[PDB]
């Protein structure tokens, strides 16, 4: 069984915060980081 | 020279090798140490009590 | 602190230099 | 002395620190329904024992003494399984011993939980012990620095689910901590909640209700819910 | 690796940038007897010294 | 012929620089690595300096009127002229000097003591200069994207 | 061609514009120890040359710059300090030139003239009333 | 390795980590390595106890030249986390240089755990 | 004072200047030109320099067509705004609207910075239109564009949710993203009105990279610093705060979900919907309604994202099965066990693909069963879940009244299977306590 992921928010402050809004990387890989950093996996 | 005790007053009374490398000397601090004889380390101090039929705790 | 510190690495260094000074100066052999 | 005592979770067993420190403490392991001696576990420190705990299957204990070395000692074979070191401990006070779930021949309790005197515990995941070896350096699943000084009381939730630590010798330390994921919960014990000088806390048979009790000689009492 | 050869190629390039920063000097004086706005007209020394040539 | 003969010293003096300390190069520049080598002597004399030496190399003449005087004392030395102490502006500048000269002390160290198979890529000999470096432009952006303090936004009545 | 401008709108003048922007006085205790000196220039030749009684309420100018004479290329073997002599500031060659003990001289006349009948005085006529 | 005036007996790492504690509480103790080289290039520093599970082992190799140099006792126990809590600092220390004075029941045992020391090289 | 708070009330509302100073003032203020050249220009000039910018503009992107006709007009250079009634001016602000959504692409260039210097010097697109013009450079808000923009805005003309820009403009510096993300968290407004602009944007698909990489980023961290707010402890408090984050956030996230045409706002979506699932403790319902849109909603582009957000969907669920619609869309996807593979390479398939073989076992169709078979010989399930899984696979060839054959066959080849799946199918065979011989020459005879 499962439980609600916990992040600290500065992490997912410093995956948006590496680059500006233009010039960042494609969201699809964005998207990669953000779900990685949420994932539940040991 | 392998190594020495911290203590002065450690006094070793008995050796015996348990292998080609382990030495396990009996001391007069309570202790019975097990040395590691080719880097010269300490694998582990083994100790006893205190001798609770008289005086002097050291066993 | 800081003023402190400077000036007791000085003296330490004047007392090293004295003491090697009074050294030079002025069952031993067997 | 016969102060400090374990009762196996079984009801079989119980077991008493000697009160012998000399740089290694033993305890003796006393039947219960006759009441008569059976075992002796010793253990190498440098002021004896600081706590212990039974396995959860009931056969052996692990003991945890000061100077940070921690000691598994089976039942069945009656000598050591094993010795490891808890992380940079420079003496152990407390420990504690629950969930479900472990590895099968260290008793089957999941985590450990051990609090030094300068006011750390760590817990550790006791599947990460094995390396029958227990490796002689694990490294802990969360180490806890939110309580300043030494670490008095810890108890596992019986389910295995919380993890409530606390230190006496402040003014309402006492912290509350989830498992698995090994976080301080944040929400309580707040600025006002009476805690007191937290000396002994006790969690319900079914973990419905938390008991603390201070210096003052006061039991208060909370339900868990989730 | 030795760093003796760091402390004086530094203290070279020190000294170096110095005489060179006079000897820019001396030129844009000397050439400014025959032409005086060109000093004015290029602030760097190096290309001052590369017009004069 | 004097400039072209500069300008190649100074491409001399970044490659050697690179083969000598490649954590110190990676983290400040081959030329200011080479004014912290000039003024303390050598490489194994730079790193017997703690960090708060490397902070103010260079800056001894106020460091030392100001603490016989009770004054305050420099902000920085050599290290002012650094790349990455100089895109900060404010207190933030000394925050990263403080910072930087940390980092140095601890490539300089590494860079002057520890050994290597002799079969070692330069990428990962100036594997603490690349570290260092990352961390600690991390650390500058985060101390310059500090926001600003809020207010009370009032209307056109003053409510 | 015609770029986004960079918008930079976040008392008494620093520098003057009409005299070539001499800047604001620090006023370093050095400088103050040099103006004391200025105004004081008389006492200083001690009446071997008089000076223009200029006495302001604030002898401190708002503008001043500490120079130094480099050379006149027409006299070089007596109209030159010599490098024992080049000192740093005023007072400092007030200090090191003669007639210190002038002025110690000097003030150990004013210094007796003004203990002159004040309290020790008084104090030994009293022990000399009480013996 | 290069660590090796190592205090491998934990008695004696044990003895460490408590005058440690002591001189802490005596505000006689120097924590970091920019610290315990200030303390023993100044020449105050007694002892200077050193940590080996650091992880780049070379940022603290720079003390042991100053300590030939010096004349002080330097010695390397195993954990800088223990060392760390051991201190009462809650991170990490890699070097501690802990420090004399005139009279002390810790000078004492300063003298002492020196002495110790000297036996381990 | 309540005659001064009342006429500054009328003076902040008022937008025509009616003294010659306020006339200066008004037309010095610029994004180009410093204010002491600004203020001594015509109509002419400033028509001239940002024509021809706007041609640059035009031979850039082939849509400004119209604008060339409406906004840049030669007879646009004499339109004062103030002078025209109501619906003239509405009409003005559309055309505004749809050029800054138009422009917002490009406005790092200076052709666009020219355009938008020509509708702030003739339209006063800083005092008329301030939401969309402040919402459109508000991407670019590490820019000196953008800091010259919050230098000519004036100050009460700024919609409410914008005025956490007031030291920004007291000291001229670029606001950070963690102002403006504090400031999404604590207000809903300013969230509302950066998602109301990328969403109107988006369905005229006038979409940029940039724009929807700062609306994903910062509803992401807003949601994050939502849900970090809302958390209470207290039930009732707990439920009513889900339940205002859902109210608040529902529209944007139900509309950007199932926009097709925009796969990057699509996978921005799908972003937020997988931290308001893993961190956020929702309710199964919820969960299920989000992942029937998800399911409604992808395309090829967005297909592997959204099996990353389905698996989280479906893992931090409390409930075992799968509702439907989603096992039927998750039939139409290509490459389902292969992907799941993929995917659980690091997320932890195993309760949507226990989900998944529970809801096509619901299924009394056989069109199912390769994608029954690749689910249980893949090695995703666990060995209780494979077991519970043909548990129920036997139990549904117990119910039916062929269907038969095909189940039977489906069966003897799991019953064969190869490795600990096969051992775990045999000891639930066991368990069960049903033979396979009685089913096997049933089958086969």
């Amino acid at each position: 069984d499962t439980h609600a992921v916990v992040v600290a928010p500065q992490r997912l402050a410093e995956i948006f915060n590496a680059a500006p809004a233009f010039a960042m990387p494609p969201i699809e890989d964005v998207f990669y980081q953000v779900a990685s950093l949420f994932s539940t996996k040991p | 020279t392998l190594t020495r005790t911290p203590s002065k007053k450690t006094k070793f009374v008995s050796i015996a090798f348990q292998s080609h490398n382990i030495v396990i000397v009996g001391c007069s601090n309570s202790t019975i140490c097990a040395y590691d004889v080719r880097t010269g380390t300490m694998l582990r101090q083994m100790t006893l009590g205190t001798d609770l039929t008289g005086g002097s705790k050291n066993i | 602190l800081g003023y402190v510190r400077t000036m007791r690495n000085i003296a330490a260094k004047e007392l090293k230099e004295l003491e090697e000074r009074y050294v030079l100066a002025g069952p031993k052999k067997i | 002395t016969m102060e400090r005592f374990r009762v196996s979770p079984c009801g079989r067993y119980m077991a008493l620190v000697a009160s012998d420190k000399k740089g290694g403490g033993m305890l003796n392991i006393i039947n219960v329904g006759t009441m008569q001696w059976i075992a002796q576990a010793r253990i190498d420190g440098r002021h004896g024992v600081a706590d212990f705990a039974w396995w959860s299957d009931g056969n052996g204990l692990t003991i945890a003494g000061r100077d940070g070395q921690v000691t598994e000692w089976s039942m069945i074979t009656r000598r050591t399984v094993g010795i490891w070191r808890d992380e940079g401990s420079i003496g152990g006070t407390v420990m504690a011993l629950g969930g479900r779930n472990g590895p099968a021949e260290l008793g089957g309790d999941r985590w450990v939980a051990i609090g030094s005197n300068s006011g750390i515990l760590n817990v550790y995941d006791r599947n990460d012990l094995i390396e029958i070896r227990i490796k002689k350096y694990p490294t802990p699943t969360r180490v806890f620095e939110q309580l300043t000084t030494s670490i008095s009381v810890v108890a596992f939730s019986p389910d295995g689910q919380l993890l409530a630590f606390g230190s006496q010798h402040k003014k309402d330390a006492l912290r509350l901590v989830h498992l698995p994921s090994c976080t301080v919960y944040r929400n309580w014990p707040t600025e006002q909640t009476p805690l007191g000088r937290v000396t002994a806390i006790a969690f319900s048979s079914k973990s419905d209700v938390l008991a603390v009790g201070n210096d003052v000689g006061r039991v208060r009492l909370w339900e868990i819910r989730g | 690796k030795v760093d003796v050869m760091i402390v004086h190629a530094v203290a070279l390039l020190d000294e170096l940038d110095k005489e060179l920063n006079v000897m820019a000097m001396r030129v844009k004086e000397w050439y400014g007897w025959h032409f005086p706005e060109l000093g004015k007209i290029l602030p760097d020394n190096l290309s001052y010294a590369r017009v004069v040539l | 012929e004097r400039s072209e003969y500069r300008r190649q010293l100074a491409e001399y003096l970044q490659n050697r620089m690179k083969a000598i300390s490649p954590n110190m190069t990676e983290l400040i520049g081959a030329l200011v690595g080479a004014r912290l080598i000039a003024h303390s002597g050598s490489l194994v004399n730079l790193a017997k300096n703690p960090g708060s030496t490397i902070q103010i190399l260079g800056a001894e003449k106020a460091l030392f009127r100001a603490l016989k005087t009770k004054h305050a004392t420099p902000k920085y030395g050599i290290i002012y002229h650094a790349s990455l102490v100089g895109q900060a502006s404010g207190p933030n500048k000394g925050k990263i000097a403080r910072q930087l000269a940390a980092k140095i002390a601890l490539s300089v160290r590494t860079d002057a003591f520890e050994d290597f198979p002799e079969n070692a890529d330069d990428e990962t000999r100036a594997a603490v200069g690349i570290q260092a470096r990352a961390k600690l432009e991390n650390n500058l952006r985060l101390l310059e994207g500090k926001p600003l303090n809020k207010g009370v936004a009032l209307g056109p009545n003053g409510i | 061609e015609l770029s986004v401008r960079v918008p930079q709108l976040p008392g008494p003048p620093d520098t003057l514009s009409d005299w070539y922007n001499i800047p604001r006085t620090n006023l370093t205790p050095e400088l103050k120890r040099d103006l004391q000196l200025l105004r004081m220039r008389d006492v200083v030749a001690m009446g071997k040359q008089f000076f223009k009684k200029d006495n302001r309420k604030d002898f401190v100018p708002e503008y001043c710059q500490v120079g130094t004479i480099i050379a006149g290329a027409t006299d070089g073997v007596s109209g030159r300090l010599t490098r024992k002599e080049r000192k740093r500031t005023i007072v400092e060659e007030v200090l090191s030139s003669d007639s210190v003990s002038k002025y110690k001289r000097k003030y150990h006349e004013i210094q007796e003239h003004k203990k002159s009948g004040r309290k020790g005085y008084y104090k030994k006529l009293m022990a000399a009333r009480k013996r | 390795s290069a660590a090796w005036p190592k205090a491998e007996d934990p008695a004696l790492v044990q003895e460490l980590l408590d005058c440690v504690q002591q001189a802490s509480h005596y505000r006689q103790l120097k924590k970091g390595a920019n610290e315990t080289t200030k303390s023993v290039n100044r020449g105050t520093s007694e002892l200077v106890i050193l940590a080996a599970d650091t992880q780049p082992l070379s940022i603290v190799l720079h003390i042991p030249l100053i300590c030939e140099e010096k004349n002080v006792p330097y010695v390397y126990v195993p954990s800088k986390v223990a060392l760390g809590r051991a201190c009462g600092v809650s991170r990490a220390v890699i070097a501690v240089s802990l420090t004399s004075n005139e009279a002390s029941d810790l000078n004492s045992k300063i003298r002492a755990l020196r002495d110790k020391v000297e036996r381990l090289a | 004072s309540s005659l001064a708070q009342q006429l500054a009330q009328i003076a902040a509302n008022s937008r025509s200047s009616f003294n010659v100073k306020a006339l200066k003032a008004s037309h010095s203020k610029s994004l180009i030109w410093e204010p002491r050249v600004a203020v001594s220009q015509t109509f002419a000039e400033i028509y001239s320099q940002c024509y021809e910018g706007f041609k640059e503009l035009c031979h850039l992107d082939s849509r400004f067509v119209p604008f060339d006709a409406t906004l840049f007009s030669a007879q646009s250079q004499e339109v004062d705004r103030t002078q025209m009634t109501a619906e003239e001016n509405a009409a003005l602000d559309k055309r505004v609207d749809s050029f800054l959504h138009l422009v917002g692409s490009r406005l790092r260039l200076m052709p666009a910075i020219k355009a938008v210097e020509w509708l702030i010097r003739r339209f006063r697109i800083h005092e008329f239109n301030t939401g969309t013009l402040l919402a459109t450079f508000l991407p670019y808000h590490t820019i000196p564009a953008f800091v010259t923009l919050l230098s000519i805005l004036p100050v009460q003309r700024i919609p409410i949710e914008y005025r956490f820009l007031d030291p920004y403009i007291k000291s001229l510096t670029p606001p950070p993203r963690a102002a403006i993300v504090q400031q999404a968290t604590n207000r809903p407004d300013l969230l509302s009105a950066i998602s109301r602009y990328t969403l109107d944007s988006c369905r005229a698909k006038q979409e940029y990279p940039g724009l929807i990489s700062f609306w994903g980023g910062i509803m992401a961290e807003a949601v994050n610093g939502m849900i970090d707010k809302m958390r209470s402890g207290r039930r009732a408090i707990q439920l009513e705060n889900d339940h205002l984050l859902l109210q608040q956030i529902g529209p944007v996230l139900s509309e950007a979900m199932v926009m097709k045409d925009v796969p990057g706002i699509q996978i921005a979506s799908y972003m937020v919907v997988a931290i308001l699932a893993a961190k956020g403790s929702l309710n199964d319902n919820i969960l299920t309604a989000f992942m029937e849109q998800l399911v409604h909603g992808w395309t090829v582009d967005t297909l592997r994202p959204g099996l990353v957000c389905l698996t989280m969907l479906a893992q931090h669920r409390s409930a075992k099965q799968l509702s439907g619609r989603v096992a039927k869309a998750v039939i139409k996807v290509p490459d389902l066990v292969s992907s799941l593979r993929d995917i659980s390479k690091e997320h932890q398939v195993d309760k949507l693909a226990n989900g998944l073989v529970l809801a096509f076992v619901d299924r009394g169709d056989i069109r199912t069963l390769p994608v029954i078979n690749s689910l249980l010989l893949s090695e995703l399930l666990q060995e209780k879940q494979a077991k519970v899984a043909y548990k129920a696979l036997l139990l549904a060839a117990h119910k039916i009244d062929n269907i038969r054959k095909q189940v039977g066959s489906a069966l003897v080849r799991l019953s064969q299977a190869e490795g600990d799946v096969g051992d775990a199918i045999r000891t639930a065979i066991q368990e069960v306590d049903f033979n396979i011989e009685e089913l096997e020459l049933k089958l086969g005879a």
